[PDB]
């Protein structure tokens, strides 16, 4: 079976692809954004692509996307001898890692100073449209790197890290939500700079935002309590939303087991993922499972795009 | 997409897109048997019609009168 | 009439949203953090108020669009962050002159409005796909409709008429509805391709209503008839966020982006691919654009995110149509000059004329020169004939000259080295090459140990390059093999040699041979004679077969067929 | 000489036509947001290929590339970028970059010489010129940018030196056009500095202070000096003469034109570089020409 936490006998009823295929809409979306990104040709070539994809997978151990994505980028005319390790990488990535940091663990330090030095002019300089294809990349990486232990799919890395024991703080200058959306002023940002991305980036977030909840005690305000709460965990602070109805509406063990998903995915059990919501079907904590990588998501390209608008106010 | 011969004569990379003609005669290869120097037709049949040498600078064989 | 210069007062926090009274004298501005009142004065506008005082920072003062009254100008309304449509009425003076508070309303409104007829009726939009009407009698509420979108945007009211009413949505549509008739929209008419953020009539023609969106166009709608009629479309460089008219006339607008351009832009409905006017003192996007006049012509007020608030004048305006370049030429390989230039400066000032005015002696002499093969006394002689059939004459005699120097009580052997590398020099500074490699080539080592390599690299290389601009071939690939030095005699040697296979075998063969190691069998055949072709081989690239260059020419002269035999058309005809 | 007329229909001036490097070729472009080619017949008539859209704002000047790298173009526009136009096989135009960095609008931009690779330099209204490139020449959609210079002044025209010998370095021109009545120097020249791999400045013309408005290198073809072209409220033909940190010059003045009583647009010289041309708001094209004293003077004047 794919998955050792979700029955064989489940999955036959309803190497990781074939489980997000009980979503119709959302496995088409995210097949073509994962095609446009990662195999159409682009601003970058396809190795740094792929080594792009493996030190974004490589943040939150999943050891399946470090896998397959190093085992296409031989494949692509790659340099066999960068594996030993970013100290064997050119100086080119080097001015990623840091940014890599809290794209993974701590979004919210990121402002002006970082997008700045990294376009510093010297002997290895970015350009605007060939890094918004890098930072697209790696939340992309980040939110596979989530779902795919939030679904616990069943199919070296130290020497490939700076400082490998981050990890993410609980948080508590907030980020007011209606402040900069995305429906009004990153949407327009990214497609100046990234037309199809845009695109793909805005279907995939409707397409996400479309999907129902069926068993339920109006399957709208369970939805509208798991979007806004993994976003105030990241600091995006709705004011229309009352908050009661967050821990109103969610049982502890719901947040628990989304907080650990979204925090520490390699924390996850098999009692962990069993311990809340017994009496459902596993689609249902699937759809809840899978949401939230698309909230980790929009926040991660809020904070990015809110970093770089400063620098050219 | 590693970069494919050239013409020895028009210096330019070969290749041919694999009623409205899409990829004409004079632009497919040819080459000698013995030197495996190549180029476009076209431009092989005229070097070859007013002269006699390998295209090539510092290449020695005759390589149309090799058949002919 | 109104006499102000531009100038720009200061504000501590940015601004969102600006309004104009009736009387022309005074400004609101106000944001998320910001509540003031400013009034217009001939010289310089000063503080005159300020509504946000209370002690406090509730969330019912982060205002996003406020509206005055042109009949009462104590009135003054308001919508909040999360729904409150709050009310002001000046006229109580106790402080912070609030009125009716509304909080009957489910996400966050956008836009208010009000009826420039009635004093009491007020309107209202917001994220739901709603509109909340109210009366100011304090009742309870009017018609809330039901708008089956999703977040209005631009509510704005009817000018000339007195109940219609229109409202343009966040998926790409517009509407038109009536007070009396709350259940169905009249008129239903798609607009955009996106995010719908403007909306305004027009004061002097009736129907003409404009609107814009995050699609980088502006289309104006003809209402008259019974269908939604185009009559023009606006081109901008960024998303559009507020669509003025000008008073007074007929053709003009005044559009604000919404992200990385700064610039306020006056365009003519009429010319709409470069802007008329051009405002350039800013420093973030500016938030509001509105006018100060019931109707003058050159009068506008401005607010932005940067904390500022500047008034602007039509004729101060950095007019950009004035000082472009209205001309381009460049000249073409033989004698092709092609001018472009303004209608209104070969004889109505928007269009171009185009006019193409209209070098053998170089292609001429190229292939019928002669460069070796021959004795120095031979080659001499015909380049001279060649020349002298030409017209040319110096050369000629230069030819013969170099003849009589070097194919000859004596003079000293290298006596003429000075003069003929003078000539050399001469030929070449004068920006004729065919000449100086043509003579050192023949001349050979007699003369190429007298210059330096560089030189003779640069003659060389030109010489190259013109001749390859006049696509001949022949006698560019003969100076590249005779070529006396070593950097030129390599450029045919660089990635010219293939790699040959068998197509039964799939393993590569030999330099020197024509039959296959493993398969025995001898795999250059021609298609059509089936005889071993030894020397040049044609090879088409979706079949694999291929055989002798002339055989195949005149198979595919008389056919379209692979001769081989397998359906293909080796050239699609 | 004689002129031919062509239907531009287009919607609005038309700024600039370019020729193919083959010269049976032309690509115009104009404020209406578009790009047309036009290729010649068996006939000499002229008829369009291709009428596509290309950006946003209005579109400035287009130039060709060298036919060595394929059939592509580049472009700039109101539309602070530039793009890199490709033609593939009917046959149709496909984008395959686009460099958005600038802040300002972006003025020219000028393909560099063969013998350099592929590069591409564009100069911004703020006053910063860049150069790209692209090592991976079959794939025109990684491009890099290499360097960045800082000019002090509004920029509005460039032009790249095609001397091929290996005793010149590279170098670039820069073109002012700021107004304020603050004198100053508009032309700079830039000049490659391969010991420390970076831009420097060579030499400043101090003669020059009316607002600049077109500039041209002069093809070399074996002369051993450089020639300037600079389309001020007069034409002026500048000679520079290296002496055997940047090389030090010598800046002489050859020709002061002044019979257009008129502001000068463009510039364009010859394929061998013996004759200039150059219009001006008069509205007619004079052609220059050396009587081989360096003494030029006029050679027609077609209107
Ligand atoms: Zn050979
Ligand atoms: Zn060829
Ligand atoms: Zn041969
Ligand atoms: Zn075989
Ligand atoms: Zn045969
Ligand atoms: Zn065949
Ligand atoms: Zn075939």
């Amino acid at each position: 079976g794919p998955s050792a936490f979700i029955p064989v006998e489940e999955v036959l009823r309803e190497n990781l692809a074939v489980v997000m295929g009980l979503h119709p809409d959302y496995f088409t979306s995210f097949w073509r954004l994962h095609y446009l990104l990662l195999h159409t040709d682009g601003p970058l070539a396809s190795s740094w692509r792929h080594y792009i994809a493996i030190m974004a997978a490589a943040r939150h151990q999943c050891s399946y996307l470090v896998g397959s994505h190093m085992a296409e980028f031989l494949q692509t005319g790659g340099d066999p001898e960068w594996l030993l390790g970013l100290h064997r990488a050119p100086e080119k990535l080097r001015k990623l890692s840091e940014i890599n940091k809290l794209l993974a663990h701590r979004p919210w330090l990121i402002t002006k100073e970082h997008i700045q030095a990294l376009l510093k002019t010297g002997e290895h300089t970015w350009s605007l449209a060939e890094l918004i294809q890098a930072l697209v990349l790696l939340t992309h990486c980040h939110s596979l790197s989530s779902f795919v232990f939030g679904c616990g799919i069943l199919p070296d890395m130290l020497c490939f890290v700076e400082d490998p024991t981050f990890g993410y703080e609980d948080f508590t200058p907030t980020f007011r939500a209606q402040d900069y959306t995305w429906e009004d002023h990153g949407y327009s940002l990214i497609q100046r700079l990234y037309p199809e991305g845009g695109q793909l980036l805005d279907e995939k977030f409707q397409a996400a935002y479309s999907l129902t909840y069926n068993t339920i005690a109006d399957t709208s305000v369970l939805r509208r309590a798991i979007w806004n709460y993994i976003h105030c965990v990241f600091g995006i602070r709705y004011d229309d939303y009352d908050y009661g109805e967050v821990n109103q509406l969610l049982e502890r063990n719901l947040k628990v087991y989304i907080k650990t998903v979204a925090c520490y995915p390699e924390k996850t059990t098999r009692r962990m993922y069993n311990l809340f919501w017994r009496h459902f079907r596993h689609s249902e904590k699937v759809h809840v499972n899978l949401l939230l990588l698309e909230a980790r998501m929009q926040a991660a390209l809020l904070y990015a795009l809110r970093a770089i608008t400063r620098y050219m106010t | 997409r590693k970069p494919l011969p050239r013409c020895a004569l028009c210096l330019i990379n070969m290749g041919t897109p694999v009623d409205k003609k899409l990829a004409q005669f004079n632009n497919w290869f040819t080459w000698c048997h013995n030197c495996r120097h190549g180029g476009h037709a076209g431009h092989m049949l005229s070097w070859f019609r007013d002269h006699a040498e390998c295209p090539v600078s510092a290449c020695t064989c005759k390589c149309m009168q090799l058949d002919t | 009439v109104l006499t102000g210069r531009t100038m720009h007062c200061h504000l501590d926090a940015p601004a969102n949203a600006i309004s104009v009274c009736r009387d022309a004298a005074q400004v609101v501005v106000a944001g998320r953090s910001i509540f003031k009142i400013y009034a217009i004065e001939e010289e310089q506008f000063v503080e005159k108020l300020n509504l946000r005082v209370g002690r406090k920072p509730s969330l019912n003062l982060s205002c996003a669009d406020v509206v005055w009254h042109q009949m009462d100008e104590n009135l003054l309304a308001t919508a909040a962050t999360n729904g409150v449509v709050v009310t002001w009425n000046l006229g109580r003076p106790s402080r912070n002159k609030q009125d009716q508070l509304f909080t009957e309303h489910k996400r966050t409104v956008n836009k208010v409005c009000f009826h420039p007829t009635e004093a009491h009726v007020l309107l209202s939009g917001s994220q739901d796909g709603f509109m909340k009407c109210f009366d100011l009698r304090r009742k309870d509420s009017v018609s809330t409709f039901s708008g089956q979108s999703e977040s209005v945007r631009d509510v704005q009211f009817s000018i000339r008429d007195y109940f219609t009413f229109a409202s343009t949505f966040e998926n790409g549509n517009v509407q038109l509805w009536d007070i009396r008739r709350p259940d169905r929209c009249e008129r239903m008419f798609t607009a955009h391709n996106g995010p719908v953020f403007c909306c305004d009539w027009h004061p002097e023609d009736r129907g003409w209503l404009a609107t814009g969106g995050r699609d980088k166009m502006v289309k104006v709608w003809d209402m008259t008839t019974h269908r939604a009629k185009e009559m023009h479309c606006v081109q901008t460089i960024a998303s559009v966020a507020r669509v003025k008219w000008r008073p007074e006339c007929r053709h003009h607008l005044a559009t604000c982006s919404m992200m990385v351009d700064h610039n306020i832009y006056v365009w003519d409905v009429r010319r709409p691919f470069v802007p008329a006017a051009m405002f350039e003192e800013h420093r973030d996007v500016t938030t509001g654009i509105a006018w100060r006049h019931p109707h003058d012509p050159s009068f506008l007020l401005s607010g932005s995110k940067d904390s500022s608030l500047c008034q602007h004048l039509f004729r101060d305006a950095s007019q950009p149509v004035e000082r472009a370049n209205p001309e381009g030429l460049c000249y073409g390989l033989f004698g092709d000059l092609a001018f472009a230039a303004k209608e209104s400066l070969v004889a109505g000032l928007a269009s171009s004329a185009l006019s193409v005015f209209e070098m053998r002696w170089f292609v001429d002499t190229a292939e019928r020169y002669a460069l070796a093969g021959r004795p120095l006394a031979e080659l001499c002689d015909h380049n001279a004939k060649v020349a002298r059939e030409l017209g040319r004459n110096q050369v000629a005699q230069t030819w013969t000259m170099l003849r009589i120097i070097y194919c000859s009580s004596r003079l000293p052997p290298d006596f003429f080295g000075v003069l003929v590398r003078d000539m050399l020099h001469f030929y070449a500074e004068q920006g004729d090459v065919q000449m100086a490699v043509s003579v050192l080539i023949v001349l050979g080592e007699r003369v190429r140990k007298d210059i330096d390599e560089q030189t003779q690299e640069h003659w060389y290389t030109s010489y190259i390059d013109l001749l390859q601009r006049f696509r001949l071939w022949n006698v560019s690939n003969e100076v590249v093999k005779l070529s006396t030095s070593r950097a030129v005699s390599c450029l045919n040697q660089a990635s010219t040699t293939l790699h040959v296979n068998c197509s039964h075998c799939k393993r590569p063969m030999s330099s020197r041979g024509w039959v296959c190691d493993r398969c025995h069998r001898c795999a250059s055949m021609c298609a059509v004679c089936h005889h071993v072709v030894k020397g040049l081989f044609v090879w088409c690239q979706g079949c694999s077969h291929g055989g002798h260059l002339q055989h195949i020419m005149k198979w595919l002269e008389g056919s379209s067929h692979c001769p081989a035999g397998c359906g293909h058309l080796c050239e699609y005809s | 000489f004689v002129a031919r007329s062509i239907a531009a229909d287009h919607k609005d001036l038309i700024h600039d036509v370019s020729f193919d490097f083959h010269g049976r070729r032309m690509a115009t472009c104009s404020s209406d947001q578009s790009v047309k080619v036009w290729d010649k017949s068996e006939s000499g008539d002229w008829h369009c290929t291709a009428s596509w859209k290309t950006h946003s704002g209005s579109v400035w000047r287009v130039t060709w590339a060298h036919p060595e790298f394929g059939q592509v173009l580049a472009s700039c526009s109101f539309d602070r970028t530039a793009a890199v136009w490709e033609e593939i096989v009917q046959s149709h135009w496909v984008k395959r970059t686009t460099l958005v960095d600038s802040r300002t609008s972006v003025t020219d931009v000028k393909f560099a010489p063969k013998h350099m690779g592929l590069m591409l330099a564009t100069c911004s209204a703020d006053g910063i010129v860049r150069i790209y490139e692209a090592p991976d020449v079959m794939n025109l959609s990684q491009w890099s940018l290499q360097h960045e210079i800082s000019c002090k002044l509004s920029c509005s025209c460039i032009s790249w030196n095609p001397s091929s010998s290996r005793a010149h370095s590279p170098m670039i021109a820069v073109g002012s056009d700021d107004s304020s009545p603050n004198a100053m120097a508009k032309v700079q020249i830039f000049e490659y500095n391969e010991n420390t791999r970076k831009y420097a400045k060579a030499e400043t013309l101090m003669t020059v202070t009316d607002p600049v408005h077109d500039i041209a290198f002069a093809p070399n073809l074996g002369r051993s000096f450089h020639i300037l072209a600079i389309a001020t409220k007069d034409v002026r033909i500048f000679t520079l003469k290296p002496v055997r940190g940047p090389t030090k010059f010598e800046i002489h003045i050859v020709a002061q034109f002044d019979n257009h009583n008129s502001q000068v647009w463009r510039v364009s010289w010859n394929i061998t570089g013996t004759v200039l041309a150059s219009s001006g708001d008069d509205g007619c094209v004079r052609l220059w020409k050396a009587n081989y004293m360096d003494n030029w003077k006029c050679t027609g004047i077609l209107k």
